[PDB]
């Protein structure tokens, strides 16, 4: 007699996270499960931590106002999360195993590029670290991240803070997804780490680029509009 | 294993204090469970001799005694009923300090002077014997301090032995360890062979030599069993928790506790034509010394004569063959019984003795002879008699033999995380009586002594070295690992995630017993045979649960009976579905709720929880991995639930679980006067979800239209909502049921479903004509499928 | 969750198994012979002659060792059952067992692992003591003690056991004891929770009184 | 090759409410996570922070992205009204991130958790009341966050 139908439930239901937050968490988890510590730093940085300490000379185009956001001559908005890795290298002696997710800023203006975005950088500094160690780490990361036993390609590239350096491609006939390299001797030396005793590798990736690859997002501008019609798709 | 420290130190003296010794024992693998003084503290008490007693001329209960301390004669008044001339007793002189600050003073008891006091064991905190004066041996040294004579400056140390240290089930065993621990000399009791006084023997036959490769027998004639066990032996046995029973048993127990060799004495008159060590015949009956009538199995080794079984070998003797008061002659036995052959045999007959324990753990295979000589000397000393020669029957082929073990220094360094010196390795192993011979560089050939049954591999030798070096002295390292980045799939709802969601949704986590009452099981699962335990703790914990609900409901009503109104519980764990063959052990997430929808508060409505509150909780769980649309709530039925308020939850037709109100008839039966809402989900069906697939956002406005639909009261709302999506075309972005009306304004068998429909084109604005066209096709479809009408 | 997190952050995988196990996985594979008192009905819950309720989570580690070749790094939390029931002991409880099997594993590696685990767990740089003990499945074996810094009322407390995996245990699960070494450990979750939260009566864990549960929000 | 590591068991204290835990709680409590630009319009900054001089960029991308935020609120409110203008009625957003308080000399960069809500208390549904959200709905969300590490009593709403 007291029968009822199976209509929707009463009350409030779950919302959700932002796709970048989902992605950042995921990248961190691939490394934190194997000994890496999550390191954070300030978003308003100095020339030293952001550029000088990373072997970027004063006359380097990256330092110009066409690319970097400045407050005064020495204070800026960090162009990458590497200053966090610098602050870690100064504060302690090896072993260092860290992952650095965070908001980063660049002057480059419209469509394919936003003035604010997220990136995850990594650093491992120990006694006997090789380029072989780096290849393995990166290959297994991308496989874990994209949940596929995909093909990973290493192309020789260049960065002032690493030597040798590589641009990393995955299939789907190839897609560039991240960069890495062996920490430059001058970078270690500057942060009081003997390049004779210690070797290290470091890597970097854009979180938005990864999220777009993962979720099929076409326009990068959708990430900062916070339209519920967008956000809701990631519950 | 309990023992007197004084007695242990008489074999191996570590030159450290009691506290240091008790500390080290646990640190080397002999965990001390207790260390206690043997007696209370006192002074001024010596061995006294009663020379004469006279009747107190003014008190009948009292005696006037003349007592000697070896130097002087004192008059002491005694009231104890056992006080008599010739008695050796503890004499507490004027000046003596007894326990609980009792100082002995001069006394004039009923006109008679008393220059001391004669003591009971109780008065001295020796025993609880206050029955009278502590009677001392006739040969006690009169004048000597009673603490010295009775060795009262001592402790009993109780060690909780590990099953591998059967060799430490004796003073001989424990003293060998101390000598190794402390690298000190070991002085074992010198056991001289007792010469035969005659040639009387009894034949011995080893009919099962693999179970008994050595058996020693000895005839002892004309023993006086009326004689007492000496005090030194009673105290040594007592300090090992062995109660004194009779001289012969006392000696065999003493020999076992001293040397580690269990022994047995038979009444020689009860032996018909020699000993036969053999297996029992199946169903052979034997009455034990404790009266138990055992029905034997062919796998059990017995000590038999040529007529019948006399004892269950190495466990317990028979009543008939054993010593009694009528015994005049003995047949002593000391044998080695194989550990494997004896394993679990006492337990299978419901028995456990000091002998069964020692033989199962392992008794030194070479020990029988030394023990036989020791027991002979003690028997002749305690009860007299004449010993015959020892009959030793041995099977050289079945004696235990452990092949030498090769120990490599590099394997010690690897394991310990540090190198030990060759000299330290050799010293330590030789102390444990292992035979160490060099076998080149950083290698030895090590032989195992006959008392050790736990040493057969190189790793056992490394344990011995680590143990004696000191575990806490060893280095600390963190294991190396070639670790690679890894992760689980993104689109999955794991149980830790789900628990936290239920926590956020106002649930408390319960943990209930996996085994329940079969009666309770039958209420929730009628007609199903539970997977029943063979040996349940109690009868109401016999059935393996097929649902988390009986446990959840019971915990719910436990709280309801404890002044709780709002009980919201969840539990995760296994289900047990089927019998052993085909058993399913599936992980479940189940929840149970009752009382007010919201906690009591000024801002909160006072409505009671219902089906749709529990439904929202299930919906939230089901949507955790972005796969909510993969699930469907279909009207179903469950015997534990109300048939009018039950939803069967499915995914691709596969059963996920159920959600519903606990059946009112089940509630009656449990005396539950509140409505209760239950859900149970198969986690294997909930965990997988889908990764977000981006769908482009329109730069154009959305159009909404509201429909008020008259349908039969019984047609399900989701059937109407599903039909709407099917008939709404490609541009529907949202469908919402914002109201249900079952009032007076319409037919009593109909209901009004107020639905909001939203459309958005990705590339343009939508015109009214097409939206009105789409709306009319929805209506027409609902007329032809459910005979729907617009309000 | 907390015990798992101490190891999962350093490469250990969470392994789960069935609660209704067989003699082989529960006893035989762990060097516990047929005549061993642990196997008796006075301690172990049985359905028939071969099927039982697992007395520990070690069968899960056995099932892992059978299924794969080293390296193995696993933590096994779960419900376990024992016949011994009354105060101080429940017929059902929880325990966490661990296993690491690799090419060059030492007793030093085990001491370090355990010492750092207890420190991380109890959030104190406490003193850790290793006493030689015995288990059929490990050699050498140890009972682990900590100081009374987390009290008996809120100078040593036994909290867990460990040891180097016995060669016969590896051999039985097709792992060469000559090439691979391993360590394993075990602990009771309820004992740990009582130490941590100042819980006196173990029976409070299975009553589900809201006046108890509510204190852990 | 895979790099070798002598790793030791470790963990953070038990009694701590970390941001990943808090985000998920707000998700469970019906919030959608927003990410807004750290630099805002100085005019908007002045509305929320009267009298304070923002930490201003020398070369901003545009003039309306010149001021470093001292609150997550201007960004949250702007994203809220972005949705309100796009036929959304119930907007429940949260954001975590840095705030920038002071000038270069003495600058404070503190991590914040901020939330913004509007519209009906509950989503539109047959079983749900049609009341608008108020202070006490937002209060419950704050209370739930504040109680996440068993320290609710340590806080006071004055
Ligand atoms: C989108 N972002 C990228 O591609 C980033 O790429 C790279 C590549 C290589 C190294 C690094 N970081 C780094 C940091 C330090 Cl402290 C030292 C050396 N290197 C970043
Ligand atoms: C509650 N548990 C305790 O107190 C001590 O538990 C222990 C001690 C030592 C080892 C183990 N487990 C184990 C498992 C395998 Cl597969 C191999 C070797 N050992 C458990």
């Amino acid at each position: 007699e007291r029968i009822d139908v199976t209509l929707p439930g009463r009350g409030q239901l779950s919302g959700g996270l932002h796709p970048v937050t989902r992605t950042l968490e995921r990248i961190e988890q691939c490394f934190s499960r194997i000994g890496y510590e999550v390191a954070e730093g300030p978003e308003v940085e100095d020339d030293y931590h952001n550029f000088e300490a990373l072997n970027i000379p004063g006359h380097h185009p990256a330092r110009a106002m066409h690319d970097t956001f400045y407050f005064n001559a020495n204070m800026l908005l960090r162009t990458h999360t590497s200053p966090v890795q610098v602050r870690t290298m100064e504060s302690q002696q090896p072993p260092i195993r860290i992952v650095c997710p965070g908001r980063v800023y660049r002057c480059d203006s419209d469509l394919t590029h936003s003035p604010m975005f997220h990136q995850v950088e990594g650093l491992l500094v120990d006694e006997g670290v090789s380029f072989a160690d780096l290849k393995g780490t990166i290959e297994e990361f991308l496989r874990a991240f994209f949940e596929k036993q995909l093909e990973v390609r290493f192309r020789p590239s260049f960065f002032p803070f690493t030597e040798p350096s590589a641009e990393v491609d995955i299939q789907c006939g190839w897609l560039e997804v991240m960069g890495c390299g062996m920490v430059h001797p001058n970078v270690l030396r500057m942060s009081n780490i003997d390049p004779e005793k210690f070797q290290g590798f470091a890597f970097g990736m854009g979180a938005e680029r990864l999220a777009m690859l993962r979720y099929g997002v076409n326009d990068l501008r959708l990430f900062f509009d916070n339209d519920l019609r967008f956000l809701g798709q990631f519950r | 294993m309990k023992f007197s420290e004084k007695w242990l130190r008489s074999w191996a003296n570590p030159q450290v204090s009691h506290d240091e010794l008790v500390a080290r024992l646990s640190m080397v693998g002999l965990e001390v469970d207790a260390d206690l003084p043997v007696a209370g503290a006192f002074s001024g008490v010596v061995v006294g001799e009663v020379l004469s007693t006279e009747q107190h001329p003014d008190a009948d209960k009292l005696r006037v005694c003349q007592v000697s301390n070896g130097s002087e004669t004192f008059q002491v008044v005694c009231g104890a009923p056992n006080v008599r001339a010739g008695l050796k007793i503890p004499f507490a002189m004027i000046g003596a300090e007894l326990p609980d600050d009792f100082k002995i003073k001069k006394a004039k008891l009923r006109g008679v002077e008393s220059f001391g006091m004669l003591c009971s064991a109780k008065e001295l905190q020796i025993s609880e014997e206050n029955a009278g004066l502590l009677e001392l041996p006739a040969d006690a040294p009169v004048g000597q301090d009673v603490r010295t004579y009775l060795e009262l400056a001592d402790y009993t140390i109780e060690v909780g032995l590990t099953p591998n240290r059967g060799d430490c089930l004796s003073l001989a065993g424990l003293a060998r360890e101390v000598s190794a621990i402390y690298d000190v000399p070991l002085a074992p009791v010198a056991v001289d062979a007792v010469a035969a006084q005659h040639d009387e023997t009894r034949p011995v036959e080893l009919a099962a030599p693999a179970a008994c490769p050595r058996y020693l027998g000895r005839v002892i004639r004309n023993v006086d069993l009326s004689r007492p066990t000496p005090l030194w032996m009673v105290e040594r046995l007592r300090r090992s928790d062995i109660r004194s029973i009779d001289p012969v048993v006392d000696v065999t127990n003493y020999v076992m506790i001293e040397l580690g060799q269990p022994m047995h004495a038979f009444d020689l008159a009860e032996i018909n034509g020699g000993v036969r060590v053999r297996m029992a015949e199946d169903g052979e009956k034997l009455v034990l010394l404790d009266g138990q009538e055992i029905t034997l199995r062919a796998d059990t080794l017995v000590i038999a004569d040529h007529q019948r079984a006399l004892a269950i070998a190495g466990v317990m003797g028979g009543e008939h063959s054993g010593v009694s008061d009528s015994t005049r002659d003995l047949f002593l036995e000391a044998a080695f019984f194989d550990t494997i052959a004896l394993a679990g045999k006492a337990r299978s007959y419901g028995l456990h003795t000091d002998s069964s324990h020692r033989f199962e753990r392992g008794v030194d295979s070479q020990l029988a002879r030394k023990a036989m000589e020791r027991a002979t000397r003690l028997i002749l000393d305690i009860v007299g008699g004449e010993p015959g020669p020892i009959v030793e029957q041995v099977s050289e082929a079945h004696l235990p033999k452990v092949a030498p073990i090769t120990l490599r220094a590099e394997r010690v360094t690897q394991m310990l995380g540090m190198p030990l010196d060759a000299a330290e390795i050799v010293r330590l192993l030789q102390a444990l009586e292992l035979t160490v011979v060099a076998d080149g560089e950083g290698q030895w050939s090590v032989g195992v002594p006959s008392h050790r049954f736990d040493i057969s591999l190189e790793v056992d030798l490394i344990e011995e070295l680590a143990r004696l070096y000191g575990y806490n002295r060893l280095p600390v390292r963190y294991p190396q690992a070639r670790l690679a980045p890894n992760n689980k799939p993104e689109a999955r709802a794991a149980l830790p995630l789900l628990r936290r969601l239920l926590v956020a949704r106002g649930y408390q986590e319960a943990i209930t017993f996996s085994f329940i009452d079969p009666a309770l099981f039958e209420l929730f699962d009628p007609g199903t045979q539970p997977l029943t335990l063979a040996n349940p703790i109690s009868a109401d914990m016999a059935a393996m649960r097929s649902s988390l609900w009986p446990g959840l409901v019971k915990a719910l009503q436990h709280n309801l009976n404890r002044q709780q109104s709002r009980v919201r519980l969840f539990e995760s764990g296994l289900r047990f579905v089927g019998q052993l063959e085909g058993l399913k052990q599936e992980a479940m997430l189940a929840g149970a709720i009752c009382g007010k929808r919201l906690p009591e508060g000024w801002a909160n409505g006072r409505d009671g929880v219902d089906f749709f509150d529990a439904k929202a909780d299930v919906e939230a769980v089901l949507a955790s991995a972005g796969a909510l649309g993969d699930f469907s709530f279909v009207p179903g039925e469950h015997p534990a639930l109300h048939p009018g308020q039950t939803a069967r939850i499915e995914r691709e037709g596969r059963l996920v679980g159920y959600l519903g109100a606990l059946h009112p008839e089940l509630a009656k039966k449990l005396d539950l006067e509140q409505p209760v809402f239950l859900f149970e989900l198969l986690l294997a069906e909930v965990v997988d979800g889908h990764l977000p697939k981006f769908r482009e956002l329109s730069r154009f406005p959305e159009v909404r239209r509201d429909l008020a639909l008259l349908v039969d009261q019984d047609v399900p709302a989701q059937d109407i909502l599903t039909q709407i999506r099917a008939a709404a075309g490609e541009w529907l972005t949202d469908l919402r049921l914002f109201d249900v009306y079952h009032g007076k304004g319409i037919d009593p068998h109909r209901k009004s479903l107020a639905v909001g429909l939203t459309w958005q084109h990705p590339s343009r604005t939508l015109n009214d004509d097409e939206v009105n066209s789409t709306t009319q096709n929805i209506v027409t479809s609902l007329e032809e499928r459910f005979n729907a009408t617009l309000r | 969750e907390r015990i798992e997190q101490c190891f999962s952050r350093i490469g250990y995988e969470v392994a789960e198994g069935p609660e209704v196990e067989d003699d082989y996985h529960n006893f035989e594979a762990l060097n516990i012979p047929g005549h061993h008192p642990a196997r008796a009905m006075h301690d172990t819950f049985y359905f028939n002659a071969n099927m039982l309720l697992r007395t520990h989570t070690s069968p899960v580690q056995v099932r892992t060792m059978e299924s794969q070749q080293p390296p193995i790094r696993i933590v096994c939390p779960g419900r376990v059952y024992r016949c011994d029931s009354d105060l101080t002991h429940s017929p059902m409880f929880h325990q966490v067992e661990g296993l690491l099997v690799d090419e060059g594993v030492s007793f030093a590696d085990l001491k370090g692992t355990i010492e750092e685990f207890l420190r991380a767990f109890f959030e104190k740089q406490l003193e850790v003591r290793f006493r030689p003990s015995f288990f059929p499945f490990t050699e050498p074996s140890a009972e682990v003690d900590i100081q009374c810094v987390i009290c008996s009322g809120n100078g040593w407390l036994e909290v867990m056991g460990c040891g180097m995996v016995h060669p016969n245990v590896l051999r039985m699960s097709n792992i060469d004891p000559e090439k691979f070494q391993g360590f394993a450990f075990g602990m009771g979750a309820e004992r740990l929770a009582m130490l941590r939260y100042g819980v006196n009566d173990l029976r409070l864990f299975f009553d589900n009184d809201l006046r108890f549960l509510g204190q852990f929000r």
